RNA sequence: GGUUGCGGCCAUAUCUACCAGAAAGCACCGUUUCCCGUCCGAUCAACUGUAGUUAAGCUGGUAAGAGCCUGACCGAGUAGUGUAGUGGGUGACCAUACGCGAAACUCAGGUGCUGCAAUCU
RNA sequence: GAGAACAGAAAUCUCCAGUAGAACAAAAGGGUAAAAGCCCCCUUGAUUUUGAUUUUCAGUGUGAAUACAAACCAUGAAAGU
RNA sequence: AAGCUCGUAUCAGUUUUAUGAGGUAAAGCGAAUGAUUAGAGGUUCCGGGGUCGAAAUGACCUUGACCUAUUCUCAAACUUUAAAUAUGUAAGAAGUCCUUGUUACUUAAUUGAACGUGGACAUUUGAAUGAAGAGCUUUUAGUGGGCCAUUUUUGGUAAGC
RNA sequence: UUCCUCGUGGCCCAAUGGUCACGGCGUCUGGCUACGAACCAGAAGAUUCCAGGUUCAAGUCCUGGCGGGGAAGCCA
C-alpha cells in the first residue's frame, strides 16, 4: 500500500552557529558555498544575553538548504562519519531527524588553511508527496493523519536503507 | 481633570458584536442608497474612517447626498427646546436601509390593489389599520377537557 | 483601631474587591474554609444542616473566622474530628474602608475634615443576600443535635438573623436523597475525591463505559 | 494522530470562522471589496472584472458582475473550447491564454453588438496599446482584471490573457510592466520578443534546442506533436489561423451532453451516500452498548 | 445529483478520530531553454498531459463526539423591573395591587442552504 | 511541545499545534490575521485653492476630525488607496 | 407686551403597529480576563529532598509546580447572554403607479441619477386619542445664592452632611 | 499626617541607563624587622533595602512598601 506514500528527503538544512562575526563567518561560509554549490546565508540574531558576547542584528550564524540527490549525497559522505549508527532519540516525532559533527575535514573536504576547521549540523526533514497542500498559496490546506510522516515510519525508512540502526537505547 | 472627546465613552458601542470581527460582508457596499432613503445609523468599529459621533447611534435618518463611499444623513437632533438639523457625512459600512419604509411601501402596494380589485368587484374599500379590538363571545367545550381543579401549595424549603 | 461592625453591617457602597485598581489591602482573617473530614466520600455523610441568612448585610471576615472556630470546637469536643465536614460557602471578598481622621487633638493638624476623604483600606466583608447558605456541615444522621448546636453557638457571632435548615440532598450535593440512592444503586456514579461524578447520555460511549462500566453491564 | 492539541471547548465556543471562501483558500476579500465596491452616485453600474484563472489543464477567462445574490456572469470562455479553432496541444500557455482573452473578448463584444468597431489589432506586433474611445461613437467596454490570489510576475499568462484582450477589442487598464519583454534596467519593452511569446517562440525555441541537444526529452515530451505531424515552425501558422478564426466566429457552440441531466443525476445518486436517521442511529447505539460491555 | 470558476448568507458550514469516492473535473504529480524569483525550481515563474496516482487535498458518511444553531408550559411568570398605598417592619428589607419580563439549568431536534456560467456515466 | 556538535534555563536551524492569548511611539479603551502587525520595493497626498459638515457649542471661536469639488502627484498590473 | 400671516393647516411632555439602537439591573464564571476553597487521577529523563546504589535516559518514597475532569464563592473600572423603564424613525397628496422630455453628471449603451410634462388613483386619503386655535416675527423685564420629598446614586462611621 | 531627601563590600563615599560596580579604611597573604606597628608588594570580599514594570541593556528610569534624617504644622 504506498504508491504514492513513499517516503523522500524535502530538505537538508547545514547549520553552522559561529558564536559571532568576521572572518570566522566568512570562513564558515566558504565552507558551506564548496561543500553543497550554493550561495550560504548569514543569519541574525533575535535578542542580545552578553553571556556568549551576542548582540541584535550581529549575523550570528549561517546556513543553506539542499534538495534531491545533493542532498542524499551530502547526508551519506556526512553519515559515514557517524558511522551509519544514530540514536533512537536524534528523531523528531514528526519524522524528521539530525546529527551534529565535528571537523569537517571528515567529509572529503581538504583544508584548505585559509578557512579552517568548522563543525556542523545536519538536519534532514521528510515529507510524503503532496507537500505542497501546506505550503501554496491557494487553496492551503492540511495533510492528512494517513499521510504524515512519523518517527517509526522515518526509522523504518532509515533502516531499509543505507543498512544503518538506531543505537543508543 | 474631565474629559469629553469624539469617541468618550463609547466602550461596548463600537465593540464588535461577538465573533463577528473583521472583514465586513460586501452586501454593505453593494447596497444603494438613492435620495430621499432612510437610514438607520449604527457604527462600526473597524472602520475608523466615516464615523459618526456616538449621538447619531441608533439615531435614523434620511439621505441628502451621495459621493464616492459615503451617503449625506439629515438628522434631526434636540437642542434645549428646539430640534437642530444636523448633516452628517457617513461612509455606507455605517449604514443600513429601514426595514419600516420598506414595510409601509409594501403595505401602500396591498392598499392600492385592494381598492382596484373593490373598485372593479365592488365599494366599500375598508382598508385602513384598525387596532386590536376586544374578542367576540365564543363557546368552549368540555368534551374530555373537563375543569381540572387546583389549590395553592404549602411553603417547602428544598434547600 | 478596628472600628465596629455596625458601621459596615450594611450593602451601602457597590463591591470593592481587590484588584489591579484597589492593591495594597490587607489579609483575611479566614484562610481555612472546609474543615473536619474532608477527604471524606460522599456515602460517610448523607445529613446536612445549612446556616442560612434572612437579613441582607455584610459579614466580616473576623466573625466568620471567630464562628468557624466557635463551630469547629463544639464538633471536635463532643464527636471527635471525623464526624463532620464543615463547609463555609462564602467569601470575603469586598474591601471595607477608613479615611482615619485624628483624635490626639484635631484643631490645627487637620486632615482637612472631609477634603480627600475616600479611605484607605480597613478591612474585609462577604456580602451576603437573604437565602444565601453559609456554613454547611455533612455529618452522619445521628449527629445532627450536635451540629445544630454548633451552628446555633456559632449564630451569635454573627449580626442578624440566620436560621438553621435541615437539608436533603446530601448535602454538599444537589440531587435529593432518593434520587441519590436511585443513582447509587444504578451505578451511575462515580467517587471522586470528597465528591461524586455522574453519568450523562451525551458524552462519547468509549469513555463512558471506560469510566463506568457497571450501569447497563448485564452482571449489574 | 497527536492528543496534546486537544482543541477545547472554550476554543471552540469562541472560535470566529472566516468566510467559507477565505477557509477553502479562494478569495481575498480585500481585494474583492477594493475591486467591487462601486461609486455610490452611479447607483446601479456593475463594476465589471474579467476573472483569469488557471487550473492544471485548463484555463478561465470570464466576465463577471457583483449582486447581492452572487456574482452573475456575462461571458465565459476556456481553453478545452480551443481545438474548435485549431489548438490541440499546449492550452495551459501564454498563447492559449492571448487566444483565450481575444477569445472572449470577440464573444462578449459580439453579444454586446460593438465587435463592428473596437476591432482592436489584427497586426499584432507587441505593441503596447489600449484600445482608444471611437469620437462621433460609443464609449469601449471597461473591466478590470480579477488575478485572485495569484502573484504578479512579469512575464506571466493572466498578463497574456489581459494582452488578449485588449487586442480584441476590451479596454482593460494596464501598463506594460509585467509583460515578457519587459527591460528592468531600462524600462522599454521588446515588442519583437512579446510577439515571440504570443506565437510559440520560447515553445518552439525549446522545441528546436531539443531536437539537436537531447531527444529522449522530446519524445516523452512534445509526444502530441510527433503524432499529430507538427515541427517547430508551423506554430506561428497555427496561432495566427487560430486568432482569424476567433475573429470570424466565437459565438460559443456548446456541446451535446450525450445522456443528459437525469441520467448523470441517477448515475451520481448511485454512488453518493445517503445519510442516516434517528431511528438507525438509536439501533446502531443499542447494539454498540449491547456489544462492547456486554461481552456475548 | 457530482465537479469546476466566480460568489451571497458567514460554523445547521468549525474542530477531533475513522470509512468510502464510478465518470468527468479539480488535485498531487513530471521538466527547467526562455519570462521570472529564490540560500534552494520547495514556494513563485514558465513548458509539457507527456512519465504515474486517488495516497493526500477536496467531496460525502459515521460518532448515545466537543462546539454551533433552532425550539419549548424545562427552569420561570422565577430573578429583576415601571407605577401605587397614612402598606408591614426598630431597621435591613419584605409582601400585596395594576403591568413588562430574563439569563443559566433541563429536554428535544438539526449539523450547511443557495445564485450565475460551464462540464460529467 | 518535539528534535540538531561545541550550545547549557536562555544563541542559530527544522517541524507540529496555536482566533490573537502578540505587535501597532507613548495613558487607557476600542479596532486589526493572505491584516491596520513583521520584512522588502517605490515614494512625499505631512502638496495647492477656497468652501461645506461633525465634536466641544451660544449652535460663536479655537483645536481636532469627516466627506466632496477643481488641480497636481505618489503607488500599484489594475480596481482603487 | 406688541402684534403679523392664516383658519384645521399641520401639531402633541400620550398610546398602538412596524422597525431600530443601547450593554444598566439580573445572570454567568464545570464560558474568555482576573480573584478564589478543597480534594481525585496522570505527568517528568525535563525541579528539589530521602532509602537501595562505585555509576547507570539506575529501583522505591517525600513535597513542588504542570495537565485532565470536578467542586465552593466573587467582580464599579470582567463577560457569552441580557431585561423593565427611558430613546430614534415611520404610519403616505410634498403620496403611489404608467408614459415620455432636459443635462456639460453617469453609463459599454437614449442605461441611470436628479428635476419635470402628461395621465390614472379622493373622500376610511390610508392606526388611536386630543387639539380653549396653527404658524411667524420683533422688542424688553426680572433671574443667573436655591431648598425639600419619593425613587436611582457617589464620598463619608454617620449627619437636619 | 503632607512635603523633601537618602538607602551601595564589615565602615565612609562616588557613579554618563552602556562591562555581575571607582576610591579610601578594615581584613587576609607574603616580605622587610630579633618581634609588633609604620612601610613595600599582592589578593579575597557585591545578589546596589524589598516587590513589580520600561528598554537590547537598568545600580541609575517609572510606581508602591520598609527604615533614617530634615522642613511644615498658622489666624484665632
Amino acid at each position: 500500500q504506498n504508491p504514492m506514500r513513499d517516503l523522500k528527503i524535502e530538505k537538508l538544512v547545514l547549520n553552522i552557529s559561529v558564536g559571532e562575526s568576521g572572518d570566522r563567518l566568512t570562513r564558515a561560509s566558504k565552507v558551506l558555498e564548496q561543500l553543497s554549490g550554493q550561495t550560504p546565508v548569514q543569519s541574525k540574531a533575535r535578542y542580545t544575553v552578553r553571556t556568549f558576547g551576542i548582540r541584535r542584528n550581529e549575523k550570528i550564524a549561517v546556513h543553506v538548504t539542499v534538495r534531491g540527490p545533493k542532498a542524499e549525497e551530502i547526508l551519506e559522505r556526512g553519515l559515514k562519519v557517524k558511522e551509519y549508527q544514530l540514536r533512537d532519540r536524534n528523531f523528531s516525532a514528526t519524522g524528521n531527524f539530525g546529527f551534529g559533527i565535528d571537523e569537517h575535514i571528515d567529509l572529503g573536504i581538504k583544508y584548505d588553511p585559509s578557512i579552517g576547521i568548522f563543525g556542523m549540523d545536519f538536519y534532514v526533514v521528510m515529507n510524503r508527496p503532496g507537500a505542497r497542500v501546506t505550503r501554496r498559496k491557494r487553496c492551503k490546506g492540511t495533510v492528512g493523519n494517513s499521510h504524515k510522516t512519523t518517527k517509526e515510519d522515518t526509522v523504518s525508512w532509515f533502516k531499509q536503507k543505507y543498512d544503518a540502526d538506531v543505537l543508543d537505547k | 481633570g474631565k474629559s469629553h472627546g469624539y469617541r468618550s465613552r463609547t466602550r461596548y458601542m463600537f465593540q464588535r458584536d461577538f465573533r463577528k470581527h473583521g472583514a465586513v460582508h460586501l452586501s454593505t457596499y453593494l447596497k444603494v442608497y438613492k435620495v430621499g432613503d432612510i437610514v438607520d445609523i449604527k457604527a462600526n468599529g473597524s472602520i475608523q474612517k466615516g464615523m459618526p459621533h456616538k449621538f447619531y447611534q441608533g439615531k435614523t435618518g434620511v439621505v441628502y447626498n451621495v459621493t464616492k463611499s459615503s451617503v449625506g444623513v439629515i438628522i434631526n437632533k434636540m437642542v434645549g427646546n428646539r430640534y437642530l438639523e444636523k448633516r452628517l457625512n457617513l461612509r455606507v459600512e455605517h449604514i443600513k436601509h429601514s426595514k419600516c419604509r420598506q414595510e409601509f411601501l409594501e403595505r401602500v402596494k396591498a392598499n392600492a390593489a385592494k381598492r382596484a380589485e373593490a373598485k372593479a368587484q365592488g365599494v366599500a374599500v375598508q382598508l385602513k389599520r384598525q387596532p386590536a379590538q376586544p374578542r367576540e363571545s365564543r363557546i368552549v367545550s368540555t368534551e374530555g377537557n373537563v375543569p381540572q381543579t387546583l389549590a395553592p401549595v404549602p411553603y417547602e424549603t428544598f434547600i | 483601631a478596628r472600628r465596629p461592625a455596625r458601621c459596615y453591617r450594611y450593602q451601602k457602597n457597590k463591591p470593592y474587591p481587590k484588584s489591579r485598581y484597589n492593591r495594597a489591602v490587607p489579609d483575611s482573617k479566614i484562610r481555612i474554609y472546609d474543615l473536619g473530614k474532608k477527604k471524606a466520600t460522599v456515602d460517610e455523610f448523607p445529613l446536612c444542616v445549612h446556616l442560612v441568612s434572612n437579613e441582607l448585610e455584610q459579614l466580616s471576615s473576623e466573625a466568620l473566622e471567630a464562628a468557624r472556630i466557635c463551630a469547629n470546637k463544639y464538633m471536635t469536643t463532643v464527636s471527635g474530628r471525623d464526624a463532620f465536614h464543615l463547609r463555609v460557602r462564602v467569601h470575603p471578598f469586598h474591601v471595607l474602608r477608613i479615611n482615619k481622621m485624628l483624635s490626639c487633638a484635631g484643631a490645627d493638624r487637620l486632615q482637612q475634615g472631609m477634603r480627600g476623604a475616600w479611605g484607605k483600606p480597613h478591612g474585609l466583608a462577604a456580602r451576603v443576600d437573604i437565602g444565601q447558605i453559609i456554613f454547611s456541615v455533612r455529618t452522619k444522621d445521628s449527629n445532627k443535635d450536635v451540629v445544630v448546636e454548633g451552628l446555633r453557638r456559632a449564630r451569635y457571632k454573627f449580626p442578624g438573623q440566620q436560621k438553621i435548615i435541615l437539608s436533603k440532598k446530601w448535602g454538599f450535593t444537589n440531587l435529593d436523597r432518593p434520587e441519590y440512592l436511585k443513582k447509587r444503586e444504578a451505578g451511575e456514579v462515580k467517587d471522586d475525591g470528597a465528591f461524586v461524578k455522574f453519568l450523562s447520555k451525551k458524552g462519547s460511549l468509549e469513555n463512558n463505559i471506560r469510566e463506568f462500566p457497571e450501569y447497563f453491564a448485564a452482571q449489574a | 494522530a497527536f492528543q496534546k492539541d486537544a482543541k477545547s471547548s472554550a476554543y471552540s465556543s469562541r472560535f470566529q470562522t472566516p468566510f467559507r471562501r477565505r477557509r477553502e483558500g479562494k478569495t481575498d476579500y480585500y481585494q474583492r471589496k477594493r475591486l467591487v465596491t462601486q461609486h455610490k452616485a452611479k447607483y446601479n453600474t456593475p463594476k465589471y472584472r474579467l476573472v483569469v484563472r488557471f487550473t492544471n489543464k485548463d484555463i478561465i477567462c470570464q466576465i463577471i458582475s457583483s449582486t447581492i445574490t452572487g456574482d452573475v456572469v456575462l461571458a465565459a470562455a476556456y481553453s478545452h473550447e480551443l481545438p474548435r479553432y485549431g489548438i490541440t496541444h499546449g492550452l495551459t500557455n501564454w498563447a492559449a491564454a492571448y487566444a483565450t482573452g481575444l477569445l472572449i473578448a470577440r464573444r462578449t463584444l459580439q453579444k454586446l453588438g460593438l465587435d463592428e468597431t473596437y476591432k482592436g489589432v489584427e497586426e499584432v506586433e507587441g505593441e503596447y496599446e489600449l484600445t482608444e474611445a471611437v469620437e462621433d461613437g460609443p464609449r469601449p467596454f471597461k473591466v478590470f482584471l480579477d488575478i485572485g490570489l495569484q502573484r504578479t510576475t512579469t512575464g506571466a499568462r493572466v498578463f497574456g490573457a489581459l494582452k488578449g484582450a485588449s487586442d480584441g477589442g476590451l479596454y482593460v487598464p494596464h501598463s506594460e510592466n509585467r509583460f515578457p519583454g519587459w527591460d528592468f534596467e531600462t524600462e522599454e519593452i521588446d515588442p519583437e520578443l512579446l510577439r515571440s511569446y504570443i506565437f510559440g517562440g520560447h515553445v518552439s525555441q525549446y522545441m528546436e534546442e531539443l531536437a539537436d541537444d537531447d531527444e529522449e526529452r522530446f519524445s516523452e515530451l512534445f509526444k502530441g506533436y510527433l503524432a499529430d505531424d507538427i515541427d517547430a515552425d508551423s506554430l506561428e501558422d497555427i496561432y495566427t489561423s487560430a486568432h482569424e478564426a476567433i475573429r470570424a466566429d466565437p459565438a460559443f457552440k456548446p456541446t451535446e451532453k450525450k445522456f443528459t441531466k437525469e441520467q448523470y443525476a441517477a448515475e451520481s445518486k448511485k454512488y453518493r451516500q445517503t445519510k442516516l436517521s434517528k431511528e438507525e442511529r438509536a439501533a446502531r447505539v443499542a447494539a454498540k452498548i449491547a456489544a462492547l460491555a456486554g461481552q456475548q
